[PDB]
């Protein structure tokens, strides 16, 4: 019942930046707040217990401190091993110990231009009558991109890759479900593109040539 | 080393029972409390249940009523018993140890046993500067992913994480970045002992 | 050895209303915490900044119990989160309440053939409210011009209204009994320890 609303997860920063992860609750929880650090390739791990006490094996830059209802897991200088997700937890209410939504620490670089591609399925996929629409967006730094499917000027999800440490970029792929003859009925299928950093994406569509 | 293990991970029918264990190492299992905190795939942590040193059990609002934690000081192994699973319970139940003090805090987390609750029977996928690929539709949750001809090229290959289709099957959309100013994709379906290949000449 | 009055709060055969607020300063208890952990299936066992697992190894000077009957829809607000009618007018917890709040369904024994009496709730007394301080004053509340001088009646029907509980397998917001527990530690030795 006790909420643990955290700051917006979209908090990018480079090395050395004084990142300030703020997390608040619905009421006073005293000094019973504690953080957790989870890299999405392994198990979770705690950073600060009692909201002021450093965990064994945690350096002094993890200066997460606070009092009453306000807490800041501040890291005055970052490290390549610090880029991960961070979760706050309250221990004022013992049985319903609740967590927050999290905040992702990502490596900052320059705004990378994406290369958008949309290719029609060949006869191999047409062998399956209920085909699927595809679209591709690779190597884009701003992770707030959006793909639109306003066909010709069956919704399905899309996947976003992790930050490719070789170039610090991201990739995106889209899928769209269609029933029988639902693809062969219409002619031009458009993958409308949108990205904060790549303007003027006028037209990119299927070609049933 | 002082580490928490886990077990009971695997596919299970919706509504069927299941048991998870959590072995101890080095530390005293009988003088420290243990907790269960599950994380939905891609979501954050969510507390599940806990049993104290004195055998007292504690559960969550969306957990109490069908789960039943169990502790045995012998074998130094925490246990969790589940009854009547559903789709909203697909999560990794990370085992956790409670440290000494006046407030609950988790200082040792296990590897995490994965639980996937569904009735979708096993099915095989298909093989249905520019970039192209081989859309791996009709997939299944796997531990190994597609590699382009045993991984002959890894410069521009992108392997997106799995996605869930409407029919309940997973999917993969591995693509490769090739110079464009004819290759072969090899799908890995080891959990069902299957492998295929297909050329990508436009 | 083995002397505790804890079972005098639970199973009282008559639970005090929210206006009564039956406290019980309990001391000199070195056992019987099993009646708290193991009981009928609890609808709510929301504890607070005292660890419930760690009580069996921690001694307390004062253990305060509080019992009352409330509607199942109002099982909340027994917390530092003051919100609602029962919070703003009837019962409220402090900011750093160190205790446990236990609640369970009482529809099986408080079923009445006619109901609509024997239990009360407050409507509007916002001008007076303090944690751990029962306001049993029920003369009249201010409305209109004259407080009707205790001979109230028509046109001055501002005073409170009692509960209308009459469940005959005919209600969903069933009445629930609550046993609030609290603890204190002062400049005095602790007498309520665990069994040895």
């Amino acid at each position: 019942d006790i909420q643990m609303t955290q700051s917006p997860s979209s908090l990018s920063a480079s090395l050395g930046d004084r990142v300030t992860i703020t997390c608040r609750a619905s009421q006073t929880i005293g000094r019973f707040l504690n953080w957790y650090q989870q890299k999405p390739g392994k198990a979770p791990k705690l950073l600060i217990y009692g909201a002021s006490s450093l965990q064994i094996g945690v350096p002094s830059r993890f200066s997460g401190s606070g009092s009453g209802t306000d807490f800041t897991l501040t890291i005055s200088s970052l490290q390549p091993e610090d880029f991960a997700t961070y979760y706050c937890q309250q221990s004022y209410s013992m049985p319903p110990v609740t967590f927050g939504q999290g905040t992702r620490l990502e490596i900052k670089r320059t705004v990378a231009a994406p290369s958008v591609f949309i290719f029609p399925p060949s006869d191999e996929q047409l062998k399956s009558g209920t085909a699927s629409v595809v679209c591709l967006l690779n190597n884009f730094y701003p992770r707030e991109a959006k793909v639109q499917w306003k066909v010709d000027n069956g919704n399905s999800q899309e996947s976003v890759t992790e930050q490719d440490s070789k170039d610090s970029t991201y990739s995106l792929s889209s899928t769209l479900t269609l029933s029988k003859a639902d693809y062969e009925k219409h002619k031009v299928y458009a993958c409308e593109v949108t990205h904060q950093g790549l303007s003027s994406p006028v037209t990119k569509s299927f070609n049933r040539g | 080393e002082v580490q928490l293990a886990e077990s009971g991970g695997g596919l299970v029918q919706p509504g069927g029972s299941l048991r998870l264990s959590c072995a101890a190492s080095g530390f005293t299992f009988s003088t420290y409390d243990m907790h269960w905190v599950r994380q939905v795939t891609g979501n954050g942590l969510e507390w599940v249940s806990t049993i104290g040193t004195g055998g007292d059990t504690y559960y969550s609002d969306s957990v109490k009523g069908r789960f039943t934690v169990s502790r045995e000081n012998a074998k130094n192994a925490l246990f969790l018993q589940i009854n009547g699973l559903r789709a909203g319970d697909t999560a990794v139940y990370y085992c956790a140890r409670g440290g000494s003090g006046q407030f609950w805090y988790f200082d040792l987390w296990g590897r995490g046993t994965l639980v996937t609750v569904s009735s979708a029977s096993t099915k095989g996928p298909s093989v249905f500067t520019a970039a192209l690929g081989c859309l791996v539709k009709d997939y299944f949750p796997e531990p190994v992913t597609v590699s382009w001809n045993s991984g002959a090229l890894t410069s521009g290959v992108h392997t997106f994480p799995a996605v869930l289709q409407s029919s309940g099957l997973y999917s993969l959309s591995s693509v490769v970045t090739v110079p464009s100013s004819t290759y072969i994709c090899n799908v890995n379906h080891k959990p069902s002992n299957t492998k295929v290949d297909k050329r990508v000449e436009p | 050895t083995n002397l505790c009055p804890f079972h005098e709060v639970f199973n009282a055969t008559t639970f005090a209303s929210v206006y009564a607020w039956n406290r019980k300063r309990i001391s000199n208890c070195v056992a019987d915490y099993s009646v708290i952990y193991n009981f009928a299936p609890f609808f709510a066992f929301k504890c607070y900044g005292v660890s419930p697992t760690k009580l069996n190894d921690l001694c307390f000077t004062n253990v305060y119990a509080d019992s009352f009957v409330i509607r199942g829809n109002e099982v909340s607000q027994i917390a530092p989160g003051q919100t609602g009618n029962i919070a703003d007018y009837n019962y409220k917890l402090p900011d750093d309440f160190t205790g446990c709040v236990i609640a369970w369904n009482s529809n099986k024994l408080d079923s009445k053939p006619s109901g609509n009496y024997n239990y009360l709730y407050r409507l509007l007394r916002k001008s007076k409210l303090k944690p751990f301080e029962r306001d049993i004053s029920t003369e009249i509340y201010q409305a209109g011009n004259k407080p009707c001088n205790g001979v109230a009646g028509p046109n001055c029907y501002s005073p409170l209204q009692s509960y209308g509980f009459r469940p005959t397998y005919g209600v969903g917001h069933q009445p629930y009994r609550v046993v609030v527990l609290s603890f204190e530690l002062l400049h005095a030795p602790a007498t309520v320890c665990g069994p040895k």
